């Protein structure tokens, strides 16, 4: 199970930057899949998760309706659209693979992430 | 910040060291799983516990974890070099729109 | 329930279910649809 | 609505028979076709059914492997081949048209059937 | 036959009579509409009830029907001698590869 | 319902096997299918299942991303395609038809299976 | 081994033997059905049990099943020295991928 | 766009009558066609339905069997014939140019209708 | 007739004078468009609806309607003398095999 | 490839006017074409499709009846005759050669157009 | 229109600009190909984008798109004093006798 | 079945070069025939096809405008026309003979191939 | 080039190979029969494999292939010094304009 | 050997014996008629069935067949010793260029 993030770079504020993941060694279609960030110095934030075929997505309110997720199962793509990006969107993005286990989920493979800068 | 994390936990090699994680009625005590992970200084957080107790195959048996009421830990034993990491502890607050939520992470020293 | 907790929630598994029959439903209108 | 059976008789267990129903009244084409079966003595049996198209064909699992179901549209005629016919098989046949309702299905118009026996 | 009713029932002419079916979890209580249908001594069945109340505008009403949980049922009022008859039921079960399944099939036999 | 299967042998590890098992006795386009295996002293795992008509396949987490399974209904035969081979690969493999009861699915029919070995 | 089984029962021709099979909250208790199979030395897996108590056509009634929580069990009456098998239970385990999980696996060894 | 009915009038029942529509203004050949019917004092009634190529015919419960739709693409003719008029067939029968939207159809352009009384 | 119509509706010129639909599970509830003609006391049906909301450039707006559940509706503002007229419902009813199902038209009066 | 365009012009309205569209640079009879229309200030509007064989022609609601497309492969040139002039005709008319992609289509060579005034 | 456009956008030569284009189930999320066409001041539109995200070998790469759901979009970079333009959209609309449609164009502005 | 090149050799860009396969062992008037080509260090690129009778004619988009294929059945001879050569166009020219499976065609016969150099 | 091919393959003598052939919905999952071709370095292109498992009388059973989802196979057995070729794939693209497509084409090298 | 036939087939005097012909979508279930032909050890082939049911008025009423699917097939009822012989079954496979192909043939062997 490898996820590759790709997609980073510097953003002047109120820009858009676009995110995206490729996957390979699972099926892809068949899982559901999250993002993540953390910002520098900063613990662990979750960002989003869209369902193994679109039928839900859920944001954190930090982001919501700033931030959109989607996906392309035929690519094997997982993409972030971030619009009218903040300093405070600064972070680096990760992918990771949905998972549950039994009253709760988790993450269980993650790839390596990009960073975006968001500064005038 | 959601579950609350010590920021620093620190040992000998060979000692036991702990990370612990409390939470309360919507996230711990809500009858919800905690999951660890383990962040290297340059990479991405790995899974490391699941299930309160169960974990990858690829992690060496020196984790463990539990849970009691809003409580949940993590402990290493046997501690070595290689494991300075930053931990964090994960689950699900009932009161959040948001699918997961992180503690506040804890820094790990090992005194070699 | 007059206070049900609205909305859509979270913390479900989102990945499809491998636990589903497999096989085909003998049970469908087998006619010609005129629609 | 007309539905007429056809080639009922006595055969040796093993050997084969092949039954049909001719009908007219209605656009054979636009329905599916069932049959079910009666031993002399017994309540109803479902056998088979097949698409207003052919591309599906189900069979009950006592006859599955034994019996074939088709259709000749430009005839408007439905077949049932029974290959290896055994004692069990002795009963009357009969065509009927596929209905549907809601949650579940029905026939609606039966024919009048004709008598299999398969006997020494 | 995964659709249990009597093998038989009776009564006068002029009175009232029933017919019932019991399924389960797979057939009635599944959601699956219950058809009836009626076969006289020389012929092919005939559909009486369809739907589980509706009827085809051969059947005069006299014949009326419901489905309750597992239980479905046909009733009879100002039963003739003309009623004499095999009335079964007809559903569908999920554990089953057929589109159909039926009932045993109860004789009516009218006491004239 | 008869299962035949055939395509064993013995490779060196990083090579890669295909199975395959005819069917005969039962419509195959109908029903969905799976494969586990027995490695030799051992009880079962399951290893894979495909949907009747391709839209689903899963794996065992154990052979996810090495093996792919695929269905060819014009000659009524089932495949696994084996890729990267490992010596814990060893096993008897079979083939079964799905079924499905009610909370839970099983196997009803099986094949004889044919040994794989994995070895230079 | 996920469902668990010991891996050895016995008893004399004409005894009863019985062949547990154990789990948990998440394959037995979780309300998915459990089914057995039986293999002989040098065949493949045959149904013997299917929907925790219904069996084929194949099978005669010296088997039986039951289930109760997270125990479920296969009873073997009227022993023969040809039940001689690996007995094996199977359900579905909601916290993994696979559409079966598989118990240990038990020897029956008829005392002839 | 016109669409104009033609061939009414009166027969004793159980006799033949024929109607048809003459068109003009749009490409016959690309659109389906429905005919629908009101008797004196009552609502309206669909009648049948065919498709652009011919391939396909639907008709109303009531007259199927006794009623037969066509049409001759290189004429710009709707035709429908009623066999075994009965009385109960008095009715205005229209046609109508068939239109689609999205989970259900309608007509849109209409023609003037024309009477046909069936009585002894 | 599985639509359901009022027979008769009316107003002052002036008022708004609503015509309602019902149909059920099979045929509105189902998710089938539904659609108004408007007939003049001597002439065929003309399309005034389509598509539950839309209207035909021909069509005047002072007329427009909703889809809600198992109910439909057409609302006249701004009533006329000249919208004396009988108006039906339109929709596909998935239990039967023709391809449009009509209400039994409803006939509104002007109260001039 | 090169798409000419010659007949436009200003006429009274109710009058009618031939437009072709003559082609060079490509098999003609291998493709299908487009005429689509600007009018002064506007947007695009399609107006009409013709098959490589003539065996289908589709066109805009606002002008079915009115407009006519054909062509003829031996003078490799595409004809638009327009009946009935109307004020609201006018426009740049210009053709297309039609491309096909996926699920739906699109142009890919355009002529330059010809103007089309329609006025007292 | 059928296929919404905002009717102007504008930048500085060097700045990223889009031009959206916006459908609904009929058209865009119907899983029909968006095309995008570029007009300039004296002559017939070019094809710029085909297949959503393919552009003709005559269009640098300064001009790709996307679609997602209901909304496709043109995204240019680089933005030069030659790129001003009217831009196109196009789609097929299901619910229309058309083979194509449009959206109304939206005019590119740059501020030099 | 042979197949043989001729007319290869070099030309400044601008001018024609025509080329030509002669054909025996085989009914050449009822094959259908393609022309391919091969850039040095490069793959196989289609080029051309026509049909047996002559009534179609396809074109390599690279190619169309400024290529003729055309063929003699008097003289079992197909023939490719190339005007305005250019340096691009440098590459072995061959023939094959059309073939068709199912889905999609193949050549099966291959001639020797001609080499056609264009340079100043 | 549309079919996707890796530019070299290699192994020893009395070694098993396979040249890979992907493509998409256009050209090999679109349901066209995928053709393989051999030429050697100095002749023109051979019929190796059609209709995927099918071959020339002129071809000994050491090739053979197959095609399934979008990815199509050649697979040589037995490879000896004589097999140093180049191999092709082949299919129809509904995309474009031309009844062939071809692959890059793939060398194989033998490790003599 | 284009269509698959049993080589050999038998019955005693007065009984039925069929002889079936199997081929794919090339060649029966793709729409093309299929014929037979019957050969005697020292002549020509005589046609014995053609257009899949209909018969040369040469041909007595003990030979009959039929075709559905890629199945086809003869029968004879009634079997006299004077039906040893080689039976064919001929079609038109769409894949290869010539206009008959025929099925290895199967000899009937009456068993006297």
């Amino acid at each position: 199970v490898q996820l590759v993030e790709s997609g980073g770079g510097v953003v002047p504020p109120g820009r858009s930057l676009r995110l995206s993941c490729a996957t390979s060694g699972f099926t892809f279609s068949n899982y559901g899949m999250h993002w993540v960030r953390q910002a520098p110095g900063k613990g662990l934030e979750w960002v989003a998760i869209i369902w193994y075929d679109g039928s839900r997505n859920f944001y954190a309110a930090s982001v919501e309706g700033r931030f959109t997720i989607s996906r392309d199962n035929s690519k094997n793509t997982l993409y972030l659209q971030m619009n009218s990006l903040r300093v405070e969107d600064t972070a680096v993005y990760y992918c990771a693979r949905a998972a549950y286990y039994d009253t709760s989920g988790y993450g269980d493979y993650w790839g390596q992430g990009t960073l975006v800068t968001v500064s005038s | 910040s959601v579950l609350t994390q010590p920021p620093s936990v620190s040992g000998a090699p060979g000692q036991t060291v702990t990370i612990s994680c409390t939470g309360g009625s919507s996230n711990i005590g809500a009858g919800y799983d905690v999951h660890w992970y383990q962040q290297l200084p340059g990479t991405a957080p790995k899974l490391l516990i699941y299930g309160n107790i169960n974990r990858p195959s690829g992690v060496p048996d020196r984790f463990s974890g539990s849970k009691s009421g809003t409580s949940a830990s993590l402990a290493i034993t046997g501690l070595q070099a290689e494991d300075e990491a930053d931990y964090y502890c994960q689950s699900y607050d009932r009161r959040l729109s948001g699918s997961w939520v992180f503690g506040g992470g804890t820094k790990l020293t090992v005194l070699g | 329930d007059p206070n049900a907790n609205p909305n859509v929630d979270p913390n479900a598994n989102p990945n499809v279910d491998p636990n589903a029959n497999p096989n085909v439903d003998p049970n469908a209108n087998p006619n010609a649809n005129p629609n």
